[PDB]
C-alpha cells in the first residue's frame, strides 16, 4: 500500500541546471558532506555517464523528489553502477522511491542497459523487494572531461599464521545487482 | 549507497600552487605559494596566506615555503594546505582523497613528511604522491618521453619509461623564471631603468611573460637588434610611464641555453636534456628523442621549441628523429596529469589510505608512489 | 613448502609470476610460478642483480630469466629498503609489466604484476613478504 499518485518526472540534472541547488539540498540532507563536493559532483552529470537522475514534479517552481545517480562499469559495457538513491525526506512512503528506481531500469533499458548494481547495509529488503539480488563488485567509472587525452635447500619458516565487500568506513555493505 | 568523493589534486609549485577536482580539465583554483607577515607594524594576524598576502603584499614581507621545488618551510607550507582546502577550494579535507605533486628528486624525509601531515594533521581519507614531470607527459598523451619542466624555481630533465621516472637520469637545474626575472630587471637597469623593488619585480615579471621569446640564432638576433629597431617592443607600466626594450626580449629566455648569463657555471637545458637521455637505457633512447615534452610557465617563450629541436638535432646522432613538443597548455599540464592520473581506472589500488598509514607509517609512501 | 609462498604471493591475483631465490654461494630457484619467466633466472642474472656493477644496467637494462627489463629504482643493497623495481620490455607494443625484487638474508623474492596494475603495488606486496622472512632470519 503504497501507490504514487503526483505526476512526476525523470531528468538529468544537467539538462535542468536551475535545479541542481535543489538536488544538492536533498543529497546532504542525507549524506552530509562538504557543500563545494555535492555541487561539484551534480555539475559532472553529462550525457556520457556519469549522470544524475532528479525524479521531479510539476507543482512555485518543481519539487526535486528524489535523485539517483548513473555511472558506466568497468568491463562491463552492459552494466550501470546506481548509487545515491534518495528520496526527500518529507516524501517517503508515496511510493516515490520504487518510482525512482523502476524509472532507473527504463532509462536504462532502453539505451542497451541489462544489469543495475548497487550497494546497501540497512536497506537491502527495500531492493530485494523490487527484485535485486545479492551480486558481486564492480568498479564505476568516474567523470573525465571530454577535453582529457582520452588516450589512457633449507626449509621454509611458518606463513604469516576481497576489500570490495567493504565500503568507506570498513563496514561490510551487500552487493546487489538486477537483469533489466 | 552515497558516491564516493571526488579526488582533490594539488601541484605545489615554487611560485604558484595549482587546485582542484580529478577528472576537471582545469583547477579551479591557481594561488601564490607565499606566506606573508608585516614588515615592521595587533595589525589583524600573525600571518597573510596565499591570496590574501598578495593583496596585502605592500604591507608584508613574503615567504616562498617551497624552494626549487623543495618544501624547506613546514609550518609555512601547512598553512597553504589549509589555506588551499578551506580558503580557495572551500572542501572539507577528511572527506576527500588528495593528490600531491612533488619535485624530481624529492628527499625521502620530506615525502615521508607530506604524508605524515596530510594523514595526521587534515585527516585525509586517502592520498597519493605523483611526480610533477611524469603528470606532465601523462597530459600530453604519452607514458614514455623526456620532460623539461621548467617552472619558477627550478628547472629539470625528467626521463619517463611507461610512466615511471627514472631517477637515476634526472637533471637538476637551478635556475628558472624568477631567475629571468631578476636577469631582465638586471639588464633593464643597465639600459637607464631603475626596477629593484619587489613590487618593480612583480611589473618586470609581466614584462617578461608579454614581450621575450627565444631566438633561434642568437648572434644573429643581436646583430638585427644592433642594426634596426625591428625588434623593439613598448611596455606600459601602472602609472603611464613607458618603457622600451630591445635585444633583451630574447637575451632573457637565452639564459636557458647559456647559464652563464646569471653567472652560473653549467650546461643548458639542452645539454642536459642530451645528458640526461644518455644516462638512460639504449633501448629506449630513439622513443626519447621523438617525445621531449615541454611544463611549466618557463617553457612557454615564443620560439622554445624551434630552438632546442636545433640545438637537440646538433648534439643527437645524424639520424635520430628528433621532435620536441609544446602544448599550447603547459602552464598547467602538471595539474591536469595529475587529474587524468587521479580519474583512471587503474588508480583506485594506487592510493594510500589512512589505514595503510596506521599500519606501516610514513615509510609507506617510499613503496606505494613512484 | 617453499612452493606455498608462490601461492601465498599468487593468491590475491594482483601477480603473474612470482619466486624465491637462492643467492648465496651458488643460485637456486627454490620456488617459483611454472612455464612462466622467473623459474628460469639464471645464476649469472642473480649475480647481476646482487653484484657491485650498480651502474651498467642503467644503461644496457638487465634480463630475469631472459626478460628484458628496464631498471626503475635500485635499492637492493642499502638498509632499510632491500628493494629494485623495474620495467619489463617487450617488442611491437606489446603490453609490459613491473617487476620488484627485494633481498633478505638469504633470498630474493621477485614479483611481476599483471597488465595494468602499479608498480607501488608489487613493491608493497613484495616488501612484506621480504620483511616477513627478514623476521624469520631468512
Ligand atoms: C543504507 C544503504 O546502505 S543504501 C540506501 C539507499 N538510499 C537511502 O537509504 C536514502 C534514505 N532513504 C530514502 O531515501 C527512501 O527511504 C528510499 C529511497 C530508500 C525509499 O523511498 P520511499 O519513498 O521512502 O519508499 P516507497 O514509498 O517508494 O516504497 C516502495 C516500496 O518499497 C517498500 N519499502 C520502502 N522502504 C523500505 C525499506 N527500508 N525496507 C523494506 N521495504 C521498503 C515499501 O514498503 C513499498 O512497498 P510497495 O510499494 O511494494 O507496496
Ligand atoms: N607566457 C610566459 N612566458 C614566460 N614565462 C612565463 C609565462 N607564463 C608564466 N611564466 C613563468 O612561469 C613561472 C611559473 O611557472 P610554474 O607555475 O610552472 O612554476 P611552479 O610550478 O610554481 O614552480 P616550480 O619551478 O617549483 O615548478 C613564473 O616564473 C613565470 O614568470
Ligand atoms: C600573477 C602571478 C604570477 C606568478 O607566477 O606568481 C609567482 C608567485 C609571486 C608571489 C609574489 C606576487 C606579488 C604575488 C602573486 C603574483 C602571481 O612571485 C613571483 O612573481 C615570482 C617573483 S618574480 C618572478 O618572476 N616570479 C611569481
Ligand atoms: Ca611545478
Amino acid at each position: 500500500g503504497h501507490m504514487s499518485l503526483a505526476e512526476l518526472t525523470l531528468e538529468p540534472v544537467h539538462r535542468r541546471p536551475e535545479l541542481l541547488d535543489a538536488c544538492a539540498d536533498l543529497i546532504n540532507d542525507q549524506w552530509p558532506r562538504s557543500r563545494t563536493s555535492r555541487l561539484h559532483s551534480l555539475g559532472q552529470s553529462s550525457d556520457a555517464f556519469p549522470l544524475c537522475l532528479m525524479l521531479l514534479s510539476p507543482h512555485a517552481a518543481p519539487v526535486v523528489v528524489g535523485h539517483a545517480r548513473l555511472s558506466r562499469v568497468l568491463n562491463q559495457p552492459q552494466s550501470l553502477l546506481v548509487e545515491t538513491v534518495v528520496v526527500a525526506r518529507a516524501l517517503r512512503g508515496r511510493g516515490f522511491g520504487r518510482r525512482l528506481m523502476e524509472g532507473l531500469e527504463v532509462f536504462a533499458r532502453a539505451r542497451g542497459f541489462r544489469k543495475l548494481h548497487l550497494t546497501t547495509h540497512d536497506q537491502v529488503h527495500f531492493y530485494t523487494h523490487l527484485g535485486y539480488q545479492l551480486g558481486e563488485p564492480v568498479q564505476g567509472l568516474v567523470f573525465t572531461s571530454r577535453r582529457l587525452p582520452a588516450t589512457l635447500l633449507p626449509p621454509p619458516p611458518p606463513l604469516p599464521e576481497e576489500t570490495q565487500y567493504q565500503n568507506v568506513r570498513g563496514r561490510p555493505i551487500f552487493w546487489m545487482e538486477k537483469d533489466i | 549507497d552515497e558516491d564516493e568523493t571526488t579526488a582533490l589534486v594539488c601541484d605545489n609549485g615554487s611560485g604558484l600552487v595549482k587546485a582542484g577536482f580529478a577528472g576537471d580539465d582545469a583547477p579551479r583554483a591557481v594561488f601564490p605559494s607565499i606566506v606573508g607577515r608585516p614588515r615592521h607594524q595587533m595589525g589583524q594576524k600573525d600571518s597573510y596566506v596565499g591570496d590574501e598576502a598578495q593583496s596585502k603584499r605592500g604591507i608584508l614581507t613574503l615567504k616562498y615555503p617551497i624552494e626549487h621545488g623543495i618544501i624547506t618551510n613546514w609550518d609555512d607550507m601547512e598553512k597553504i594546505w589549509h589555506h588551499t582546502f578551506y580558503n580557495e577550494l572551500r572542501v572539507a579535507p577528511e572527506e576527500h582523497p588528495t593528490l600531491l605533486t612533488e619535485a624530481p628528486l624529492n628527499p625521502k624525509a620530506n615525502r615521508e613528511k607530506m604524508t605524515q601531515i596530510m594523514f595526521e594533521t587534515f585527516n585525509v581519507p586517502a592520498m597519493y604522491v605523483a611526480i610533477q614531470a611524469v603528470l606532465s607527459l601523462y597530459a600530453s598523451g604519452r607514458t614514455t618521453g623526456i620532460v623539461l619542466d621548467s617552472g619558477d624555481g627550478v628547472t629539470h630533465n625528467v626521463p619517463i619509461y611507461e610512466g615511471y621516472a627514472l631517477p637515476h637520469a634526472i637533471m637538476r637545474l637551478d635556475l628558472a623564471g624568477r631567475d629571468l626575472t631578476d636577469y631582465l630587471m638586471k639588464i633593464l637597469t643597465e639600459r637607464g631603468y631603475s626596477f629593484v623593488t619587489t613590487a618593480e619585480r612583480e611589473i618586470v615579471r609581466d614584462i617578461k611573460e608579454k614581450l621575450c621569446y627565444v631566438a633561434l640564432d642568437f648572434e644573429n638576433e643581436m646583430a638585427t637588434a644592433a642594426s634596426s629597431s625591428s625588434l623593439e617592443k613598448s611596455y606600459e607600466l601602472p602609472d603611464g610611464q613607458v618603457i622600451t626594450i630591445g635585444n633583451e626580449r630574447f637575451r632573457c629566455p637565452e639564459t636557458l641555453f647559456q647559464p652563464s648569463f646569471i653567472g652560473m657555471e653549467s650546461a643548458g637545458i639542452h645539454e642536459t636534456t642530451y645528458n640526461s637521455i644518455m644516462k638512460c637505457d639504449i633501448d629506449i633512447r630513439k622513443d626519447l628523442y621523438a617525445n621531449n615534452v615541454m611544463s611549466g610557465g618557463t617553457t612557454m617563450y615564443p620560439g622554445i621549441a624551434d630552438r632546442m629541436q636545433k640545438e637537440i638535432t646538433a648534439l643527437a646522432p645524424s639520424t635520430m628523429k628528433i621532435k620536441i613538443i609544446a602544448p599550447p597548455e603547459r602552464k598547467y599540464s602538471v595539474w591536469i596529469g595529475g587529474s587524468i592520473l587521479a580519474s583512471l581506472s587503474t588508480f583506485q589500488q594506487m592510493w594510500i589510505t589512512k589505514q595503510e598509514y596506521d599500519e606501516a607509517g610514513p615509510s609507506i609512501v617510499h613503496r606505494k608512489c613512484f | 613448502g617453499w612452493n606455498a609462498y608462490i601461492d601465498n604471493l599468487m593468491a590475491d591475483g594482483t601477480c603473474q609470476d612470482a619466486a624465491i631465490v637462492g643467492y648465496k654461494d651458488s643460485p637456486s630457484v627454490w620456488a617459483a610460478v611454472p612455464g612462466k619467466t622467473f623459474v628460469n633466472i639464471t645464476p649469472a642474472e642473480v649475480g647481476v642483480l646482487v653484484g657491485k656493477d650498480r651502474s651498467s644496467f642503467y644503461v644496457n637494462g638487465l634480463t630475469l630469466g631472459g626478460q628484458k627489463c628496464s631498471v626503475i629504482r635500485d635499492s637492493l643493497l642499502q638498509d632499510g629498503e632491500f628493494s629494485m623495481d623495474l620495467r619489463t620490455k617487450s617488442t611491437g607494443g606489446a603490453p609490459t609489466f613491473n617487476v620488484t625484487v627485494t633481498k633478505t638474508d638469504k633470498t630474493l623474492v621477485l614479483l611481476m604484476g599483471k597488465e595494468g596494475v602499479h608498480g607501488g603495488l608489487i613493491n608493497k606486496k613484495c616488501y612484506e613478504m621480504a620483511s616477513h622472512l627478514r623476521r624469520s632470519q631468512y
